[PDB]
């Protein structure tokens, strides 16, 4: 079920334009400290850092408050939503711009800007200031790392025998199911010392839990290899909660926990105990079980597309999709997709938006096989 | 130019999308 | 608010490091050991080890070389710290004080920095010109060897390849080179680089970097005339010179890969080596070629030697005897006899030095003494592992027991002569003296017709020329052996009464009144040689002849009553050689002189329960020695048992103790008593080699234990024991361990040894249906029930095939008054990551066999379980859960509770339960009896690697974290804000300097209620992987200030060796942070108060305001200080 579909367009944002102030990465935080950076409202977005956000500026307040941020630390602040309404928040994180274009286009100013997140924090304060633009008190939050957890204990003799020879080839049997059975059986050693057993300290082992979920991604959809996904367990953690299709909640838990280990066994405890999803206001579909949740892009299932009315939708690609009624004729517009039609996709029950059909323009692409959903209605179970 | 902003239907009339954003709030 | 106080019950034993050189002499070949944070100098003698200093230092010994820098006249000793503190020590000795001073110290981390991943890396250049320091990944660090550089200055030099598995410096070069194997994606290396000072950067090296075996480990350097180096591997040890290479794939090393080395010839013609499993080879070197005069290596024979201890490291002592150090064992003297070769090994074994480590898990058992409890570990891993039970001081076996109301004295006698066995003891009363016979255990009591029935006998003892010397209270009336006839008798010529009493075998000093005559034991007669008068009364009298002759006292010293001083006076005459006024107000109980293995010492016993210990001189006067230790809380008659080949002193007081000297240094030991006031050494027929001690209340005969503080006893099991539980009930032990079983060519597992689990008395194998290559090991792991008496395994219950058994309890459940063991386990198979399934099952030890009442099957790992009221708490996975016992003997579900979080840890008090996971998020719930839920009580997340914890108070939580570190956890429920009654405050820190792996509730020492009790309460045990002892008990908010003002001050005055501050080691240590040391009293300095001098006595406290009840006391005085630290001694 592969189409020969090259997978940048989707993360290169082609639909809103080309002429893009191209903008270099070189912010940063003293870690740990009081901070204030301003919000931009009306946005309903739990970021990730390393998570792609694109966004559509029409109010002329919220684009003089992004140009002086670009005359200035050009990073403001995406507040956390949860159940209750009226800013109930409590984190959030910072996202840098990139990307930025003014165009007043009918004479008003529509800066279109695209950021990633980079740091966490939490909110101490939210001060509303008279302008319309509120600034808010932040804590940056530090992300910590932990040592292996054999370096207290290890033998001083036997520590010529911990560095392994690198892996033998990549997605071969009996490669992996003996390469890492050797490579458990070296590493822990010391485990003899303490009170536990080898495969429980491999249960919290950095380089073990990413090989599980790369494992497990690789079940969901083909990744080519070391198909851009971060060695560093830190991004890789990071990149996997931005893929994963759950709700707000999830997400604030993810973003809160601290460390890389303890966010890579949460992940895969969310993808290895959910399965069955459902869309809100009706909490009794189970359309897109898991074992179809393909990638069509480079980022992964799930990313950050914004319609032509700044409305920003984070969308997730599946090879099929039942349960579903249409409405409206294949528009090809503004298709996040270059390659894709698009059409409204309305429950069939709620009659809730959730999903968008596609259609096919060209040859080599999979003619009317694909679906991207929405996390407006969107809860596992 | 009768169009859904919340979603992105599209209609030829206004009842229905005044239906749909009703059907959007709340 | 945590107010804990910390000491150290057993110091660490297992062996990290060892080297040997000329350190204290440029004769002596001295053996330097490294424990952890104890550094142990020996000398090597021609009959093994000679101890020489103990010395401990603030940090985990983590390199230790020694090197001679030219003009110096014997090596120095450079020692790295794990917290990277880097000094150079100078042994130093002045007569007969010991110091080892600092020649250079300094602290050589870095501000940024990844540590690498092989560890710390210290080498020396054969020249001395610099060291060598591989602390972080990419750097190499280099620390030039001058006098100037006092600070021990470093710079770094970029290393290109980031990955060094081994790194040494090579011989016989024109500069400092050295010569690593390193990795890359290409596979492993070997290069060479010639180090640059002037520069500061690497240079050419001297051959090009040559591929090795992809899995050469080790590097080792061959001194002149062979030069190059020597790389070791798992498959081959090759040999490169450059131009030259040899290369051999010898097949004995295969089995296991080499970790360690020694160079046995100065030359390196022979070499020494250990692998994982405990064999020891021998690569042998042969200089045939020779072409111009150089020689040049030729051949690479490699033997066998035998087996020994699994060894961290070896070194080659002189003389064919091999040092066998392990960190995981027993470290050993083996012999490399050439000729003898018994059944193909060449090592026999000469010595063996006790080992704890690693302590896996432990219990406190009262095993022998009702009250006082003993502690038995799991100690050891591999073939190495046994059980180790250690109780403290020297326990009295009584083979006797008679009735005596209040015996004011008991006295050997042998009314036989020629006999060689005492026969009848004098025991002397208030009023009477009545001498009971016993041949065998009779009660009989043979009145001596010497001795008057009716009279206090103050000395019985045998004198020579078959005579039996009695001084009775009426007068020394003499008594005859064979005619039973009273020779002579000297009665008072003035009436006067006999107040002190003190004969010798051929002397007899007494004093009646103010005024003590000497009288010889003449033949047959009773005549004196001098006499005189003493200004005050007569409080004590000592008059003992010293080594030889033993005719003649040179010197008697006696003690003055209105006075309290004591004054060295010759027998036949009264002139005071020398003076001495020790103590006052109480007069002296008991004076003795002490000659403790060629040391001569005088110790005299105050009426408060203190003795005074002090030397003396053979030939005149002696020395002072002032130093008081109160060795009990009432007056103490101090007697001398052999018992030993050693005189040794027998301390019978309120405290009974033992005076006993190590080396050269007199320590006071415990007997395990209640209360023994008056003793005697008595080697009578019937009870042989025994000690009659008699008590304010009844007379006993038993025998002594050893001469040691701390004695510690070894099970051998031969394989890793993992757990440990006892169960009074049927006395006796249940251990969970395992042993190694490698898949063999014909579809079964054969072992590799005997064992303790499979050499036991019956057996059983687990049989229940509720659910790869040859030469594969696979752990097979079982139950043993081992007696608490002989230690024998009594029994060897085997798991399922690839079952994993987890945790152990003994306890009783419901209204069933059986006890049972209840074991949780967890089937693991190397496919899957975490656990699918796994049992509680539950047995129970009745009529010498063990069986399975019932067993539960879960859809978890049980990684750890504990009794909660009568219930089980079982933690399944990412749960815990309580189960209900029924009447049906089978387990039912009584509650759940879901975390987030792997409930490894599983505590209980009252009603409280403490959960933690590896992650070190504690959490803590509550059990509502009336409605049977568990209820979060407050949380406490925070990223770390958590070793163990334990419940000091139901508001107070201890535990043990990354870096070897201990923190303390404390609840505020008095909070009225509802977000803080969730959380748990951090009101403690401390930086261990060990791994602890168990702690436990209980203590070492006789638990009684003493009324006014202790400053500290509770008390927590607990053991780490070096294999030491520690103890926390809780404090007061006054005693914890004082405590640490103490502390503030010691620093100051104590100097540690390597000038390493005190603060910096005991701070908090983490990878990412660090902070001080908060609410934690370290016992060991504050110990380190009594070891001090009076002047820097004195130093300490000038200002502490002591008094708290009431009174400020500014002077707070010194001896003060004393008493205060000897409670907190007495504790342990
Ligand atoms: N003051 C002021 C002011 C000034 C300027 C304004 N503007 C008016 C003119 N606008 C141009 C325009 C309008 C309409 C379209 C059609 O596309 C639409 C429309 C509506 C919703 C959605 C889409 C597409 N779509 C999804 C489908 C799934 C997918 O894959 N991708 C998507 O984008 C939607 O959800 C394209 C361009 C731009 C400027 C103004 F509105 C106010
Ligand atoms: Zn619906
Ligand atoms: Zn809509």
């Amino acid at each position: 079920n592969i189409i020969n579909f090259d997978t940048s367009l989707p993360t290169s944002h082609t639909y809103l334009g080309a002429d893009m102030e191209e903008f270099h990465g070189r912010t940063l935080h003293d870690d740990d400290s009081c901070q204030v950076i301003p919000v931009l409202p009306q946005v309903m977005m739990i970021l990730i850092p390393g998570q792609t956000l694109p966004l559509q500026l029409f109010h002329p307040q919220e684009v003089s408050m992004v140009r002086n941020l670009i005359q200035k630390d050009r990073t403001f602040a995406v507040l956390a939503y949860s159940n209750v309404q009226e800013r109930e928040a409590q984190f959030g994180t910072t996202a840098e711009i990139y990307a930025y274009r003014e165009e007043q286009d009918f004479g008003i100013e529509i800066v279109k800007v695209k950021a990633i997140g980079r740091q966490r924090f939490k909110v101490l304060e939210l001060r509303t200031q008279s302008d319309g633009i509120q600034q808010a008190k932040v804590q940056i939050l530090p992300e910590c790392v932990l040592p292996s957890t054999m370096s207290a204990v290890q033998l001083e003799s036997l520590n010529k025998c911990q560095i392994f020879p690198s892996k033998p080839v990549s997605r071969e049997d009996q490669c992996s199911y003996k390469w890492w059975q050797k490579y458990q059986k070296r590493k822990f050693h010391c485990a003899n010392l303490t009170s536990w057993p080898r495969w429980l300290y491999s249960l919290y082992d950095a380089e073990t839990l990413m090989d599980r979920i790369k494992k497990q991604l690789r079940e969901w959809d083909e990744n080519l290899k070391d198909d851009s996904l971060p060695s560093n367990p830190i991004d890789f953690s990071y990149r996997v909660a931005a893929c994963l299709p759950i709700d707000d909640v999830l997400r604030i838990q993810l973003l809160k926990i601290g460390s890389a280990i303890q966010r890579l066994r949460c992940e895969l405890d969310i993808m290895n105990k959910c399965t069955s999803l459902c869309c809100k206001q009706c909490q009794e579909t189970e359309i897109t079980t898991k074992n179809e949740i393909f990638s069509l892009s480079l980022c992964g299932p799930m990313a950050a597309y914004v319609n032509p009315h700044g409305y920003v939708h984070e969308t997730l690609t599946v090879y099929k999709a039942c349960n579903l009624n249409l409405i409206g004729r294949p528009s090809t517009e503004h298709s996040w997709f270059p390659g894709y039609a698009w059409t409204v996709a309305q429950c069939k029950i709620c009659a809730s938006h959730i999903g968008w059909k596609f259609t096919a323009t060209k040859k080599d692409m999979s003619p009317q096989k694909f679906w991207g959903l929405t996390r407006s209605a969107l809860l596992p179970t | 130019p009768f169009q859904c902003n919340q979603c992105g239907a599209s209609f030829t009339q206004k009842g229905n999308l005044l239906r749909h954003i009703k059907l959007h709030s709340g | 608010m945590s107010y804990n106080y910390v000491v150290t019950a057993q110091k660490p034993t297992a062996v990290n490091g060892c080297v040997t050189g000329h350190f204290t002499s440029a004769e002596d070949l001295n053996l330097l050991i490294a424990k952890n944070t104890r550094l142990e100098i020996y000398v090597v003698t021609a009959e093994g080890l000679r101890p020489v200093k103990e010395v401990g230092m603030y940090g985990k010994i983590a390199v230790m070389e020694l090197f001679r820098p030219k003009g110096e006249s014997k090596d120095l000793l450079f020692i790295l710290t794990a917290k990277y503190n880097a000094c150079i020590l100078e042994y130093k000795q002045s007569g007969e004080s010991i110091d080892i001073i600092t020649r250079a110290h300094g602290n050589v981390q870095d501000r940024i920095g990844r540590p690498s991943e092989t560890g710390i890396i210290g080498i020396i250049d054969p020249e001395c010109r610099m060291i060598g320091l591989r602390l972080y990944d990419g750097l190499f660090k280099v620390i030039p060897l001058d006098r100037d550089n006092k600070e021990l200055k470093a710079f770094n030099i970029r290393l290109e390849e980031l990955h060094v598995i081994d790194v040494k410096f090579l011989y016989g070069c024109q500069a400092p080179t050295i010569c690593f194997v390193y990795q890359d994606p290409q596979g492993r290396h070997v290069k060479t680089y010639e180090v640059s000072l002037r520069e500061k950067e690497f240079n050419k090296g001297p051959w090009k970097q040559e591929n090795v075996e992809a899995e050469a480990s080790m590097v080792i350097a061959v001194p002149e005339p062979f030069g190059g180096a020597i790389i070791i591997g798992q498959e081959s040890i090759t040999y490169h010179n450059g131009d030259k290479y040899l290369a051999i794939a010898p097949p004995i090393i295969k089995q296991s890969t080499i970790v360690c080395h020694n160079r046995v010839d100065p030359n390196g013609s022979r070499y020494l080596l250990g692998d994982m499993e405990g064999r020891l080879f021998m690569l042998l070197l042969e200089k045939e070629e020779q072409m111009d005069g150089t020689v040049t290596l030729k051949d690479l024979r490699v033997e066998l030697l035998g087996e020994t201890s699994i060894a961290e490291c070896l070194t080659y002592l002189d003389n064919g005897v091999v040092f066998v150090g392990s960190r995981l064992g027993d470290s050993q003297l083996v012999k490399l006899n050439v000729d003898s070769n018994e059944q193909g090994s060449y090592v026999v074994a000469m010595e063996t030095f006790t080992n704890l480590g690693p302590i896996v898990d432990m219990c406190v058992v009262d095993l022998e003494r009702q009250g006082q409890g003993q502690l038995v570990t799991c100690s050891g891993a591999f073939k190495e592992g046994s059980l180790r039970i250690i109780r403290n001081g020297i326990g009295i076996h009584e083979h006797a027991s008679i009735d005596l109301p209040g015996i004011k004295g008991l006295w050997p006698l042998r009314s036989d002569p020629n006999r060689e066995t005492d026969d009848t003891l004098v025991l002397s009363f208030v009023g009477q003296t009545r001498v009971l016979m016993l041949n065998g255990e009779e009660v009989e009591e043979t009145e001596l017709m010497g001795f008057v029935d009716d009279q206090q006998t103050f000395f019985c003892g045998n004198v020579a020329h078959q005579q039996l010397i009695q001084i009775t209270s009426a007068s020394v009336r003499l008594v005859s052996q064979e005619p039973k006839a009273l020779v002579s008798e000297w009665k008072e010529p003035q009436a006067k009464n006999i107040s002190v009493a003190s004969c010798n075998s051929s002397q007899v000093v007494v004093a009646v009144g103010r005024a003590l005559y000497y009288l010889q034991i003449h033949p047959q007669e009773l005549r004196q040689i001098s006499h005189t008068e003493m200004e005050h009364e007569v409080a004590c009298l000592d008059i003992t002849p010293l080594g030889d002759s033993n005719g003649l006292s040179p010197l008697c010293a006696i003690g003055l009553w209105t006075d309290i001083s004591a004054r060295i006076l010759k027998l036949p005459s009264f002139e005071l050689l020398h003076k001495e006024m020790l103590g006052g107000e109480i007069i002296p109980r008991s004076i003795l002189m002490t000659t403790f293995e060629s040391s001569h010492y005088l110790l005299c016993a105050l009426g408060d329960g203190a003795l005074f210990y002090f030397g003396l001189n053979i030939e005149t006067g002696l020395l002072s020695d002032r130093k008081k230790v109160t060795l009990g809380t009432q007056p103490t008659v101090l007697r001398t048992f052999r018992s030993l080949s050693t005189t040794n002193v027998f301390a019978c007081s309120d405290r009974p103790t033992v005076i006993y000297s190590s080396n050269h240094k007199l320590v006071f030991s415990n007997v395990n008593l209640k209360e023994v006031n008056y003793m005697c050494p008595l080697n009578s027929d019937g009870y042989p080699d025994s000690l009659a001690l008699a008590n304010n209340s009844t007379l006993t005969i038993g025998t002594i234990d050893e001469i040691q503080k701390l004695h510690i006893r070894t099970v051998p099991l031969y394989e890793s024991p993992r757990k440990i539980c006892y169960q009074e009930v049927s006395q006796c032990f249940g251990v969970l361990s395992s042993r190694i079983e490698v898949q063999d060519t014909s579809g079964g597992t054969t072992a590799l040894r005997p064992s303790a689990s499979t050499q036991a008395l019956s057996s059983s194998v687990s049989s229940s249906k509720l659910f790869t290559s040859f030469g594969e090991e696979v752990e097979v792991h079982n139950l043993l029930i081992i007696d608490q008496h002989t230690f024998e395994v009594l029994h060897a219950h085997q798991f399922l095939q690839n079952e994993y058994a987890l945790s152990l309890v003994s306890c009783k459940l419901g209204k069933d008054p059986n006890t049972y063991f209840i074991v949780g386990t967890a089937m693991v198979y190397p496919e899957e990551a975490e656990p699918k399934q796994g049992r509680i099952v539950v047995f129970q030890y009745s009529d010498g066999k063990l069986q399975t009442v019932a067993e539960k099957e879960v859809k978890g790992a049980v990684y750890s379980m504990v009794e909660f009221n009568g219930k089980l708490l079982a933690s399944i996975n990412s749960t815990v859960r309580l189960y209900e016992w029924t009447t049906e003997k089978e387990l039912r579900t009584e509650c759940n509770h879901y975390n987030n979080i792997m409930a490894l840890y599983l505590k209980t008090k009252g009603d409280f339960i403490l959960v933690g996971d590896l992650m070190r998020s504690v959490l803590l719930l509550a059990y509502k009896p009336m409605e049977g839920n568990f209820e979060e009580i407050a949380r406490d997340f925070n990223p770390n690697w958590m070793s163990a914890v334990e419940i000091l108070d139901d508001d107070n939580f201890l535990g043990a974290e990354n870096a070897f570190n201990l923190f303390v956890c404390q609840k505020d429920s008095a909070a009225t804000t509802d977000e803080e009654r969730q959380h748990l405050q951090e009101v403690g820190l401390f930086h261990l300097g060990e791994f602890v792996n168990v702690f436990c509730h209980g203590s070492l020492v006789m638990q009684n209620l003493g009324e006014t009790s202790t400053p500290t309460q509770g008390s927590v045990l607990f053991g780490t992987v070096n294999g030491m002892i520690g103890l926390v008990t809780s404090l007061s908010e006054s005693w914890y200030n004082l405590l640490l003002d103490m502390q503030n001050r010691l620093n100051k005055v104590i100097k540690s060796v390597g000038k390493i501050e005190h603060s910096f080691w005991r701070s908090f240590h983490t990878e990412r942070k660090t902070e001080p040391a908060t609410g934690f009293i370290d016992g060991d300095l504050i110990e380190s108060f009594l070891d001090i001098s009076r002047p820097k006595m004195q130093e300490v406290v000038a200002n502490l305001q002591y008094d708290d009840g009431s009174g400020m006391k500014r002077e707070a005085t010194a001896d003060d200080l004393i008493k205060v630290v000897e409670e907190l001694t007495r504790i342990h």
